[PDB]
RNA sequence: CUUGAGUCUCGUAGAGGGGGGUAGAAUUCCAGGUGUAGCGGUGAAAUGCGUAGAGAUCUGGAGGAAUACCGGUGGCGAAGGCGGCCCCCUGGACGAAGACUGACGCUCAGGUGCGAAAGCGUGGGGAGCAAACAGGAUUAGAUACCCUGGUAGUCCACGCCGUAAACGAUGUCGACUUGGAGGUUGUGCCCUUGAGGCGUGGCUUCCGGAGCUAACGCGUUAAGUCGACCGCCUGGGGAGUAC
């Protein structure tokens, strides 16, 4: 679940500027915002562990798609990480 | 349990089968007995379990025609 | 926006209260930029059973659309709302805004089976209508 | 206790409606005769007819416990009759033909057998 | 002329009475006994899924004293 | 590349999860009203309660576990697991058009997260029921069973080792294999001629064919034909203990 002006504003910053969704850094940028507001809601709540299930989901599937973009091209996956203020 | 949905016409008597839809059964029917919390999800609600025998009935009247029992 | 259905009723004699509650509630949803599609008063009615003891009530269909937030805050005042004995607000799933299920019902209440009292007439002064603070 | 009274023609004060209560267990019924507004007028017993056992538990001993309250009553100067009744024990229909054999119409059988919303957990009894 | 949708003789021999509206109270009285509680999907023929939200909107009800809770307020 | 899978918005069914709000009914309780001799228990019975006024019953308040009802072959979860109604945060799965990426895939030791149930530390809560305990009853023996008294417990919040028959004792995900129909739902079409009919997806179920079983049974949701990878078993007793 993320908000329509969310999606459409990853849509515009991340991929290429044809404005797709389907794409390695644009799916890893819209996963991303909303791994980022889940952690928002499990600052408390700390009871709710079967959605919390769902958390370790929507990480796993990014796991896959940064471990794809780091054997193709050095550029887009140096560039995305650091332009997407990501990991710690 | 002389069930509080009234009986068509008042008599002494009253007419258990045209009182009931859902009254006594699962609530006040175990009474004296042991409260299990998930068996009467499979226990009690035995609607489809009891047409079987009614379905097994209506299924021999076929046969006894084929057969010139009937 | 999402739509939330809020339906209440007020004891008789507390109901000199909600004409003050009301218009706080639409400056807080007309100040989150929400609509009332009607807010519709039906008259006096009687309880099933009593609620704080006596058995008839004044019912009040408000049909709010609001967001989220708005809507939190909402439920939270109406059920403490001391001269409210209780409110019931439905999902957003299936939800109407047209053609009233009790539109007769509405009509027969006000008309003849009201307490036809000063302290409904408020109630009215909080119904149809509605009588609202500047935004 | 009771009395060898002389023969009855005693007035007391004349109420003419009244409702019934029947409480029925395992053991006994129960059985009280009471004014509209909710007070005692009398009552009777299952138990005192001393059956024992179960045999105290049987529809005519749910009658006659209906027959002996529903007499003593006629002094009160009840007429008419309506019930309440509140367990899922034998003499459902058998109590309510002594209401009306006591020459009272009893048109409201009203059963209030309380179902709590899942109230208080019962003896365990045996284990299956 | 085409998707009419419960014109006529289809869908049911017994009408279909509400889904998850709640406000008026003789549509709710359908499906309520005298003991206070609301009636089995296969004692009306309903498919369980209009049931399943009914049995919200007139507990929602029932809450709201539009109906009685139990035999004894009768 | 798409022939695998992944993603965006739209729609849908349900008791999925976590925190908030909220009414009424029995036992139970305080007060007040009414009222007289038994009540309870069971094969039968005694212990138990009662004339110091019981038992039952009416009126008003009280409190807490719990939510009686969705109750059906329904739906959701992780197996076990989930059922009052609302609001807030939010997961997972089921559909559909427009559209995009293009093996980004399968499995998973280790692993971190996570309890049916009771066990359980502090706080909160406590109404009934109950292991033990006591006494009756059985003689049928263990204070067990069975009955009456009766406590920890059961109940919530956070927290500790996650136990079992842990479940479709049917691993995971995927490919292939005559179908009709029930329950019931997205959605294309119909006077929706009957929880109806056909097109095509959805879980869920009845019947039975190829195949598979020692036998019941399974059968398109396999226990069939298979795919990879992981998990586990190798005679009884003694041991789910010992090390």
């Amino acid at each position: 679940s993320l908000s329509t002006e969310a999606t459409a504003k990853i849509v515009s910053e991340f991929g290429r500027d044809a404005n797709d969704t389907g794409s390695t850094e644009v799916q890893v940028a819209l996963l991303t915002a909303q791994i980022n507001h889940l952690q928002g809601h499990f600052a408390e709540h700390k009871k709710d562990h079967h959605s919390r299930r769902g958390l370790l989901r929507m990480v796993s599937q990014r796991r896959k798609l940064l471990d794809y973009l780091k054997r193709k091209d050095v550029a887009r996956y140096t560039r995305l990480i650091e332009r997407l203020g990501l990991r710690r | 349990p002389v069930i509080k949905v009234r009986e068509n016409e008042p008599f002494d008597v009253a007419l258990r089968r045209f009182k009931r839809s859902c009254e006594k059964a699962g609530v006040l029917a175990e009474v004296r007995r042991r409260e299990f919390y998930e068996k009467p999800t499979t226990e009690r609600k035995r609607a489809k379990a009891s047409a079987v025998k009614r379905h097994a009935k209506k299924l021999a009247r076929e046969n006894a025609r084929r057969t010139r029992l009937y | 926006m999402r739509h939330y259905e809020i339906v209440f009723m007020v004891h008789p004699d507390q109901s000199e209260q909600v004409p003050g509650m009301i218009e706080r509630y639409t400056a807080a949803i007309t100040g989150a930029e929400g609509k009332i599609h009607r807010l519709e008063d039906w008259g006096r009615r009687q309880l099933a059973y009593p609620i704080n003891k006596l058995h008839k009530a004044h019912y009040v269909l408000m049909n709010v659309e609001a967001p989220q937030e708005v809507i939190d805050e909402l439920e939270t005042t109406f059920r403490f709302n001391d001269a409210v004995i209780r409110s019931m607000v439905m999902r957003t799933k299936h939800a109407v805004t047209e053609a009233s299920p009790m539109v007769k019902a509405k009509d027969e209440r006000r008309e003849r089976r009201d307490d036809f009292a000063n302290e409904t007439a408020d109630d009215a002064e909080a119904g149809d209508s509605e009588e609202e603070e500047e935004e | 206790a009771k009395a060898p009274i002389r023969a009855r023609k005693r007035v007391r004060k004349q109420v003419s409606d009244g409702v019934a209560h029947i409480h029925a267990s395992f053991n006994n019924t129960i059985v009280t005769i009471t004014d509209r507004q909710g007070n005692a007028l009398g009552w009777a017993t299952a138990g005192g007819s001393g059956f024992r056992g179960s045999r105290k538990s049987t529809p005519f001993a749910a009658q006659v416990a209906a027959e002996r309250c529903a007499d003593a009553v006629k002094e009160y100067g009840i007429k008419n009759l309506e019930v309440m009744v509140k367990g899922p024990g034998p003499g459902r229909e058998s109590t309510i033909r002594a209401l009306n054999a006591a020459g009272f119409r009893i048109t409201n059988i009203t059963d209030v057998t309380p179902i709590p919303h899942n109230g208080c957990r019962p003896p365990k009894k045996r284990r299956v | 002329a085409r998707y009419f949708r419960r014109r006529k003789f289809c869908r049911f021999t017994a009408e279909g009475v509400q889904e998850i509206d709640y406000k008026d109270i003789a549509t709710l009285k359908n499906y309520i006994t005298e003991s206070g509680k609301i009636v089995p999907s296969r004692i009306t023929g309903t498919r369980a899924k209009y049931q399943r939200q009914l049995a919200r909107a007139i507990k929602r009800a029932r809450y709201l004293s539009l109906l009685p809770y139990t035999d004894r307020h009768q």
